[PDB]
């Protein structure tokens, strides 16, 4: 018979959960860069 | 249809028409069905 | 602005559907219900279907059951979809709305291929479902499921971390427990106030004891944690639906007794039998034993209920039909004591309404 | 079997105060929120252009009604009133009499296009495949009336769709 | 009976007949019949003066503990001297249980309202009032919910017709929608359906 | 008598009342509510229109589905008209304007086209024909609205031996020219009259006991030939009446008198542009021209419509001119004009 | 003439202004709110054609009656109507909102928004679909394309 | 086959023709009465009467599932020929 | 016969609770005609409140006339509070509907309604 | 039943049948089950149905080309279970669930058999029996069964007066009532007359009764001869049935005089044989010697 | 005493809101329906 069916060893897996990646720099980096900025812009 | 073309009948249009509502061609409702009471016509002869 | 009394004037799309009901057959009846909760179309086909089938002392098929766990959770994406992007279309940030329709679109492209109407299918009837399924519609669900958790990564990153949308729901739409059940709330709105329930694990229906999820519980009763809680019921229903795509079982896709289904077009045109039922079914339809039942089903907005009373005939004598947007917007009232205009429409955001089924 | 959303205390070592306060002075995820949009930006939208370009469908698929016919001319409507039996809308209005060569034929066929709900239990209940609900759905009217489909119009619909009709019902037929 | 029979429970048939003779004997005051159907599912027929006694018990008793209304419902029967008949859908999200508690009324008598006890039918039974015509003493703010605003008649009685007394149009006299007796393009068909044949023995009645 | 148009029904919107009717120039102030009157009771209704197909939306909700027919027609056009006319049972005219135009000055449109609508209407067979005239209408008037218009009159009787003419006064109602007229002639100046506009009396009629009548005449067969004329239950002079106007309207009343010298020259002051004239001097004589006594001609209450006044309906014409700070008040406000 | 020739570009040029430019209100009633929303989509787009939300009915253009229009609520949709300016279009979607639909026989549903407003485009559907829905909005531009207001007008 | 009434209008397959008296006519002034010039009745006389050699014959209008119920036909009556009821393809028996 | 009352005891009761929603009414009539800025006079408002009221002015029972009483209330709520509109205040005008056949000879021409 | 079929072979096909104009027959539905027989037999007294073969090749039918002509010969629609035998005007109109049932009275003949005038979107489909134990047990005439549809042909829509040709013209009822009652008001005593016809019922027959009262007219009369020498019609026991319909359950001599009950009143005349076939009835007859 | 002695008709004509003349100009017909004689069930 010939039907809508899974394949033999069923399908792939199939991702669920959160994912957020934790992209950027950390804080004290931000805030050197930022202080710079502020230096140079002084100067 | 160029690979599989359409079974060919002799009822399908050969033409085919776009949407033709809007112009004099479009659809116009009515009954399709005759006259139910058949009313009684008076004879054209005089009573006398 | 605060805002003292709310007063929901409804009845505006009340057609009086339930006494519509009274004067169809059973068949006639069920494309009532895709019209309730027009974005849970297949759920209420999914409730009306078991109250008939309880009704009427049968089941369906194996495979009928699997199909209608994998469409209710396809229609739990849509009607999820459907209740974030609009609460966050009514605070303000349009563009999930447009990122989410897409998909919501394809799922439509997936009842229009397994049904043939893209929203009101007619397909989840009493006996299982009307029609199989085409060849390679679940592959398609595949890739479509394969691909729908980076969309709610996305919408997720646009919304949850985000400090104008924590402004927006965190201390708003405080629902406590026990005015949660005293008001009869239910899913989310129970869940969102760290109620444990739930109605496919307490009271397990057709294929949902089979398969394996994770009910989410809120903490604070508020629009933030019914926001996680609905973006957390899309990740699991990612997770059903690739557990119903593994677990498939071959075989019919309607209950064998043709005094209840009707019979195929191609055993319907040969068998004498056959004929007199498809005859009989599509112009009397089945009679159904008389009695009363209350079948409530898992909905995505909550608890759906249908109290079906027969009385012996080819008609119900009587369907009333209970909506979770009804309780919800009775307690409307009670949440918005203490908030602002700007507070209530994402009031009315968080309780997920459609008002075809609170209005009938 | 439960999980709970948003149960998570927030760390209270320098290192993550400091990243916290950084996220509230210099904007963190307000700039994660506009890299995404700004990723959305760059794509290939999604719009097809209609009508040069037609949305997907199925052979399953529920638009305008049809009346068939056999291959030799006759049509297959022989009268017998499961389709405005089974209609939920009760749109279909049917009167029929023998004709002139002795066959159960209709005489009035009428679907009403604005009460009918598109639903399929016509083509689904109809014992020879007379009504069938075509593919075409742009089938809009300037007037109300139009949408008032008799015997008449419903035949041209059929002979008009037919070489499409046929080939849906061919591709489709087994499933039923 | 395995594939197309739905198979019976009789574990929750027999622990919901315990239960109904327990609210049966602890409330002898107001219950009438108790019932529990062939697919497990228990009625407390009560009497109408025992609205707030039966649902307070079951909404605080320790062994009951029904705190969710799920639905509240009237069923027009206008065979019988009280035609109305009011049901009760009860969730005991603590025993995993359902209940139902059905009563009865007239057009006349007014049924006492629950606000007091369950605030989820301050709603039901006010749409009660707008479908049906019962009436509910107490209610806070008792009122149509579902039909228009000068609608007279209360709709899912079924002495009412299926299309109702007068129909809307706007009318360009008096630039307003306005209100004139109901007329039909196309009269609702009847379709009589009954078949003439006794389907079910087992609900068959004794005759006269 | 045929079998389909046999009357059927209680009356209704969706039943037959029997009425096939014609209704040349219903895109107007009085074919509206003509058309509103008898799709209410179910009647096919051929509306030929000269305009926009935009212009005539508002009569599509007039009645039931397959009632209301509309159709193209020209004014010089005998074949559109054979073209209308010739499935009707009743064919009532309502071509009119108040100015005269490039194309149809008040000889085509009094003269030449209702006498072919009668023309075309009678070679039909056309069982009742209704023309509106006005009833100032005088071959000797010092306006050529009125002298055109009983012209076109005498040609309408002499082509159409069973025509129902009816004569109204002045029409007033929420889109007319009589009460809108005088409402909107505020920030002008001060509302100018001959001789302050009390040597000319008036009677005006409300345009639904004017449809009321003309539909009574359809339904009655003894209003063949005869020849009616509506008008109020009570007479008026002008200057009252402009009083009564604005004092519904809750306006400042400052008259002045303007003569001859140059009233008749702000006609030709106000039509200098394309548009509709705001006021011309056609409308200035006939603003000015005192309505008739006709004693002889049978009216409203011949016909059993009561004539509604003023007093009941100015209300309902004149609070669109309310600004804000008179808008919400009452019709016990306004103390009554005084009758003659 | 000359004057034809300027009535004539004067009418192709408001015609054009008027269908490349509808600003639909946004007023949806029942299932098909839905369908109109998958019009706003980004599959299909009104936005491309000119056609983009206006939440007040004093700055639309057409109102597309999406729904079933009940007894309660046939005066709210006429008063909007009545506030929308002139030149004001109406599109029928939905079986409920062309003559009824699926709950035509009932005592609480208004029988077609033609017994209400005047309507120019009937879509028929249960409910139809969204290109189906853009195909109604086409044809409405169409038969503002073929408008001839100023050409009556120079010719009355 | 579609004929033509004297008043000018089409006649459709079933015989509906308004009279000339009739006001209904006024829905078709300026529009079309949209009738199908493909009758049944008479493209089911081009079909030609099938000959078979037995007594009694099955029909189900071909394409199988695709055509209506199969049904029999007796085909004894030497005179008339078996009209089958769905479809009017009409058998004879050559004996 | 022993039936349970809803707020009357007996027909004195109920008439009172009947002339208060009367004085109601009337007191409310003016303010129905000023907000609601309709095209009628505050007589015509009082006549029409005058032939409502004696439209039942012929039950005997007491719950009857409790919930016609019941059901007065409602539409007072409904008209103090602006929930009615202009049509719905002036659907108890029955305008655009016309004139019932009343005497046997004009329903004898008009239709089959006896 | 069961609900589905284990039948893998070929079915028979049967002859269809020409017994009358009344009755269309397709014998492949008949299930044999033999009530057109004990029908014919013993009811209609016909005797003219029978099964011809042997086996699965049985067939009802009247084996040579006969026409089944009784005055009963519709009922044979109404016992056959199956759709062997059915009603040939009525045939392919329409369906029974979309019809609305009306009890109505038959005006045919002076039995007074109780009918149901089944209609459809107001037009009368067809009529069948009601059960009455009384008049008709369950039957009804053919005349009462098949004249349903000259209710449809010859009637009078408008009303018609005579023109200045002296021909027929629709009118009004105005126009119509006054040129009536013009001609009424100039008439007293033997100027104005009435004759009733057959099918008036006794709501018209007193409304003339009363209006030419009012004229003081004691001259209406019938169609029909009833002899008033003697008491006339003040007693009603000499022109009534005054046994009963069902009093011929009772009887045991029925003498028939100048009548012929088969086509006079048919289901009196079925009852007088039903007597005769379980209550060995002996019946005369005086008049002429007809079956 | 919680109840009280209604001695007159139980009349909820008032209360229906059907309109008068769907109440007093109608026949409301009471029957056992007869036997559809096509069937003996
Ligand atoms: N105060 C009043 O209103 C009074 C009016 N009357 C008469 O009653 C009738 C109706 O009055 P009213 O509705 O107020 O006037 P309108 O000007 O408002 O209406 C005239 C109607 O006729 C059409 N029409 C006008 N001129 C022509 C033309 N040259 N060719 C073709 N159609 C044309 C108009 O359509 P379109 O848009 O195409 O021009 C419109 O439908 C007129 O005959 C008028 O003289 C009599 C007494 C008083
Ligand atoms: C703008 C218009 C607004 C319309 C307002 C509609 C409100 C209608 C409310 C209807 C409620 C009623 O009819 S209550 C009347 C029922 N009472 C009875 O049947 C008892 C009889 N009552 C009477 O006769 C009354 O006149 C009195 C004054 C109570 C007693 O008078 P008796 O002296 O004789
Ligand atoms: S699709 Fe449904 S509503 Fe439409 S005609 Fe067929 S059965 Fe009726
Ligand atoms: S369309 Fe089909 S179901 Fe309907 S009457 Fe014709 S053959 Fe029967
Ligand atoms: S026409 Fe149908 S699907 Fe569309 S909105 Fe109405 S009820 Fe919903
Ligand atoms: S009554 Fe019908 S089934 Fe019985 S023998 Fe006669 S034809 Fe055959
Ligand atoms: S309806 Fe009855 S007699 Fe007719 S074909 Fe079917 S089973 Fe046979
Ligand atoms: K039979
Ligand atoms: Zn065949």
């Amino acid at each position: 018979v010939k039907q809508d069916m899974p394949p033999v060893g069923g399908y792939g897996p199939i991702d669920y959960k959160r994912n957020l990646p934790r992209r950027g720099l950390s804080g004290y980096s931000m805030f050197a860069v930022g202080i710079g900025a502020l230096l140079f812009g002084y100067w | 249809p160029t690979v599989k073309p359409p079974t060919a009948r002799k009822f399908i249009w050969t033409n085919h028409k776009f949407n033709l509502s809007g112009t004099p061609q479009q659809y116009v409702p009515y009954s399709t069905t005759r006259k139910k009471i058949q009313e009684w016509v008076p004879p054209s002869t005089p009573y006398k | 602005e605060m805002v003292r009394k709310c007063d929901p004037h409804i009845g505006l799309l009340h057609r009086g559907t339930e006494k519509l009901i009274e004067y169809k057959t059973y068949l006639q009846a069920l494309p009532y219900f895709d019209r309730l909760d027009y974005v849970s179309m297949m759920c209420n086909e999914q409730a009306y279907s078991l109250a008939v089938e309880k009704l009427l002392n049968i089941q369906p098929p194996p495979r009928a059951q699997w199909i209608r766990v994998l469409f209710g959770e396809i229609t739990r994406l849509l009607n999820h979809i459907m209740a974030v992007t609009t609460h966050a279309l009514d605070i303000g940030a349009m563009t999930p709305f447009f990122w989410m329709f897409e998909e919501r679109e394809k799922m439509f492209e997936f009842y229009e291929r397994v049904s043939g109407a893209r929203m009101h299918a007619a397909y989840v009837r009493p006996g299982g479902v009307h029609q199989d399924l085409p060849l390679g519609l679940m592959d398609d669900i595949y890739e479509f499921s394969k691909n729908f958790s980076l969309r709610i990564d996305e919408l997720e990153e646009m919304l949850t971390n985000n400090r104008i949308w924590r402004n927006r729901t965190v201390d708003i739409g405080v629902v406590t427990a026990e005015d949660a059940l005293n008001y009869g709330f239910s899913g989310v709105m129970l869940r969102g106030s760290g109620i444990q329930w739930d109605l496919r694990k307490t009271q397990p229906y057709d294929v949902y004891d089979q398969v394996e999820f994770d009910v989410p519980i809120g903490s604070r009763g508020d629009c933030y944690d019914r926001y996680l809680c609905r973006v957390e019921e899309m990740r699991q229903s990612i997770r059903i639906i690739s557990q119903c795509l593994n677990k498939m079982p071959p075989g019919e896709i309607k209950v064998d007794d043709a005094k209840v289904s009707p019979p195929k077009r191609a055993e319907m045109k040969t068998s004498m039998e056959s004929l007199i039922h498809h005859f009989k079914l599509y112009t009397e339809g089945y009679q159904v034993p008389p009695g009363a039942t209350y079948t409530a089903i898992e909905a995505p907005k909550g608890e759906f209920g249908v109290y079906l009373v027969s009385d012996g005939s080819s008609r119900p004598y009587r369907c009333k039909i209970k909506a979770p947007g009804f309780a919800h917007l009775a307690g409307l009232d009670k949440m918005s004591k203490g908030h602002m205009l700007a507070d209530v429409v994402a009031i009315i955001g968080t309780q997920d309404i459609v008002f075809g089924e609170v209005d009938r | 079997t439960y999980k709970y959303v948003n149960l998570r205390e927030p760390s209270m070592d320098m290192k993550s105060v400091t990243d916290r306060a950084a996220q509230t002075l210099l904007w963190t995820e307000l700039i994660r929120g506009l890299g995404m949009t700004l990723s959305y930006l760059f794509r290939e939208p999604a719009t097809i252009n209609y009508p040069f370009e037609k949305g997907p469908l199925s052979p399953r698929f529920r638009g305008e009604h049809a009346l068939r016919r056999y291959p030799s001319g006759e049509e297959r409507c022989i009268a017998c009133k499961l389709c405005e039996a089974v209609c939920p809308a009760q749109a279909i209005t049917i009167e029929a009499e023998p004709r002139a060569d002795g066959s159960r034929r209709t005489t009035r066929y009428d679907i009403d296009m604005t009460k009918c709900i598109y639903c399929g239990f016509c083509q689904e209940a109809c014992p020879v495949d007379a009504i069938v609900e075509g593919p075409n759905f742009e089938f809009s009217t300037e007037t109300h009336e139009e949408l008032l489909y008799n015997k008449e119009k419903l035949l041209n619909n059929g002979d008009k769709w037919e070489a499409e009709i046929a080939a849906n019902i061919q591709a489709d037929y087994l499933y039923r | 009976t395995r594939p197309t029979v739905r198979p019976r429970n009789d574990v929750a048939h027999k622990q919901l007949s315990a239960f109904g003779e327990y609210v049966a004997e602890i409330l002898p005051k107001y219950v009438q019949q108790v019932q529990v159907s062939c697919f497990s599912e228990l009625e407390i027929c009560i009497h109408p003066d025992g609205v707030i006694p039966v649902l307070t018990f079951l909404r605080d008793h320790s062994n009951a503990q029904f705190k969710s209304l799920a639905d509240l419902t009237a069923v027009d029967i206008p065979t019988r001297q009280n035609r109305f008949e009011i049901v009760y859908n009860l969730l005991s999200l603590r025993f995993n249980s359902r209940i139902r508690v059905k009563t009865y009324t007239d057009e006349l008598t007014p049924v006492e309202s629950s606000v007091s006890v369950y605030k989820a039918a301050n709603w039901y039974e006010r749409e009660i009032w707008d479908m049906f015509g019962v009436f509910f003493a107490n209610h806070p703010d008792l009122r149509r919910i579902l039909t228009d605003y000068g609608f007279e008649g209360h709709p899912f009685r079924k002495d009412f017709p299926l299309s109702g007394y007068v129909e809307l149009r706007y009318d360009d006299e008096v630039k307003r929608v306005v209100a004139e007796p109901v007329e039909l393009a196309q009269e609702f068909r009847k379709f009589d359906l009954n078949s003439p044949w006794e389907a079910f023995p087992a609900y068959r009645q004794p005759p006269e | 008598l045929h079998h389909a148009v046999i009357p059927h029904g209680k009356g209704g919107r969706s039943s037959v009342s029997g009425i096939v009717a014609t209704v040349f120039g219903a895109t107007g102030f009085l074919g509206r509510y003509l058309v509103n009157h008898l799709g209410r009771m179910g009647s096919q209704v051929i509306v030929p229109y000269r305009c926009e197909p935009y212009d005539t939306m508002h009569l599509r909700p007039m009645g039931d589905l397959g009632q209301i027919i509309f159709m193209d027609w020209n004014g010089r056009d005998k074949d559109s008209i054979r073209r209308a006319v010739e499935h009707s049972n009743v064919v009532i005219n309502l071509v009119g304007r108040e100015w005269e135009t490039k194309n149809f000055d008040f000889e085509d449109v009094f003269v030449k086209i209702p006498q072919a609508i009668a023309q075309v209407s009678k070679e039909a067979g056309v069982e009742k024909f209704i023309h509106i005239s006005h009833l100032n209408a005088d071959i000797k008037s010092s306006s050529k609205y009125l002298r055109n218009k009983a012209v076109g009159e005498k040609e309408v009787r002499e082509t159409f031996p069973e025509a129902t003419i009816i004569k109204p006064a002045d029409i007033f109602g929420r889109e007319d020219r009589f009460l809108n007229y005088f409402a909107n002639i505020r920030w002008f100046g001060g509302v100018p009259l001959i001789s302050l506009g009390k040597k000319t009396v008036k009677q005006p009629v409300y345009i639904v006991d004017v449809t009321k009548g003309i539909i009574n005449a359809i339904k009655d067969p003894d209003a063949r030939g005869k020849t009616f004329a509506f008008v109020g239950p009570n007479r008026y002079l002008l200057f009252d009446l402009v009083q009564y106007v604005f004092a519904v309207a809750h306006r400042p009343f400052l008259p002045y008198p303007m003569p001859h010298f140059a009233y008749r020259w702000i006609g030709r002051l106000f039509e200098i542009s394309p548009f509709e004239p705001w006021t011309t001097r056609d409308k200035v004589e006939r603003i000015h021209t005192t309505d008739r006594t006709l004693p002889h001609l049978p009216g409203l209450e011949d016909l059993g419509v009561q004539a509604t006044p003023l007093e009941l309906k100015a209300i309902e014409v004149l609070r669109r001119h309310r600004t804000y700070r008179w808008l919400s008040s009452e019709i016990e406000d306004v103390q009554p004009a005084k009758t003659v | 003439s000359r004057g034809e020739y300027v009535v004539a570009k004067l009418d192709d040029l408001i015609n054009w202004a008027r269908r490349s430019s509808l600003w639909p209100m946004t007023f949806g009633l029942a299932c098909c709110a839905v369908e109109m929303m998958h019009m706003a989509a980004p599959r299909y787009d009104m936005d491309r054609f000119g056609v983009v939300f206006r939440a007040s009915p004093r700055q639309s253009d057409v109102m597309i009656v999406a729904g079933t229009l009940t007894n309660k609520m046939a005066p709210a949709l006429r008063k909007v109507y009545d506030q929308m300016p002139e030149p004001r279009y109406v599109v029928s979607m939905g079986s409920c909102a062309n003559g009824g639909g699926y709950y035509h026989y009932s005592y609480s549903v208004v029988r077609g928004c033609d017994r209400i407003v005047p309507v120019d485009i009937y879509v028929p559907g249960c409910p139809p679909t969204a290109e189906a829905l853009l195909y109604g909005i086409l044809q409405l531009q169409k038969k503002i394309k073929r408008e001839k207001r100023l050409r009556i007008w120079y010719r009355r | 086959g579609v004929r033509t009434s004297p008043t000018g209008e089409k006649v459709t397959h079933t015989g509906q023709v308004y009279d000339d008296e009739d006001y209904r006519r006024v829905r078709f002034v300026g529009r079309q009465k949209e009738v199908n010039e493909n009758f049944a009745i008479d493209l089911i006389a081009e079909q030609p009467v099938s000959q078979v050699g037995s007594r009694v014959i099955s029909c189900d209008g071909g394409g199988g599932a695709l055509g209506h119920p199969r049904v029999y036909i007796n085909l004894d009556k030497e005179t008339k020929t078996g009209t089958c009821g769905y479809c009017g393809l009409q058998f004879r028996q050559q004996h | 016969t022993s039936v349970k009352p809803i707020f009357s005891r007996d027909m004195n009761e109920a008439k009172r609770r009947v002339r208060e929603l009367y004085r109601a009414w009337y007191r409310e009539v003016p303010n129905t005609v000023h907000l609601f800025q309709l095209d009628i006079s505050v007589k015509q408002g009082r006549d029409k409140v005058r032939e409502m009221f004696k439209k039942n002015a012929h039950v005997t029972d007491p719950r009857v006339v409790d919930l016609l009483v019941i059901k007065g209330k409602m539409e007072l709520e409904e008209t103090i509070n602006v929930w009615k509109q202009r049509t719905h205040v002036m659907r108890f005008f029955h305008e655009t509907e016309a004139p019932r056949p009343k005497d046997f000879l004009s329903k004898f021409y008009v239709g089959h309604d006896p | 039943g069961s609900d589905r079929s284990r039948f893998l072979e070929g079915k028979r096909a049967v002859e269809d049948k020409n017994i009358g104009p009344l009755v269309k027959t397709i014998m492949t539905r008949c299930i044999q089950c033999t009530r057109c027989i004990r029908f014919a037999s013993e009811i209609a007294g016909v005797d003219d149905l029978g099964t011809t073969g042997r086996g699965n090749d049985m067939q009802v039918g009247t084996y040579i080309e006969k026409m089944f002509m009784s005055e009963l010969s519709g009922n044979i629609i109404d016992i056959c279970p199956v759709g062997a035998l059915t009603s040939k005007p009525y045939a392919f109109t329409a369906r029974p669930w979309e019809t609305r049932k009306t009890e109505s009275i038959d005006v045919m003949d002076a039995v007074g058999s109780n009918i149901v005038v089944s209609t459809r979107t107001g037009e009368v489909m067809r009529i069948l029996p009601r059960m009455h134990e009384d008049i008709n047990e369950e039957w009804i005439s053919d005349k009462t069964r098949f004249a349903y549809d000259g209710l449809k042909r010859q009637r009078l829509t408008e009303p018609m007066v005579r023109n200045e040709k002296g021909l027929l013209t629709h009118t009004t009822w105005e126009d119509a009532l006054s040129r009536v009652a013009g001609m009424l008001q100039s008439c007293q005593g033997n100027d104005v007359a009435a004759i009733a016809g057959g099918l008036v019922d006794a709501e018209a027959l007193i409304a003339l009764k009363d209006l030419l009262n009012r004229v003081d007219s004691d001259t209406l009369c019938t169609e029909e001869v009833f002899p008033t020498a003697g008491a006339g019609t003040d007693l009603r026991s000499n022109y009534l049935l005054n046994t009963t319909i069902a009093g011929v359950e009772e009887a045991d001599v029925v003498l028939l005089v100048g009548t012929n009950p088969r086509f006079e009143a048919p289901l009196f005349n079925a009852r007088i044989r039903k007597s005769w076939l379980h209550n060995d009835l002996k019946v005369a007859l005086i008049g002429s010697p007809v079956d | 005493t919680q109840l009280i002695t209604v001695d007159e008709k139980l009349d909820i004509t008032t209360l229906t809101g059907v309109p008068e003349e769907h109440i007093k100009t109608r026949k409301a017909r009471i029957f056992v329906p007869a036997r559809n004689n096509m069937q003996s069930g």
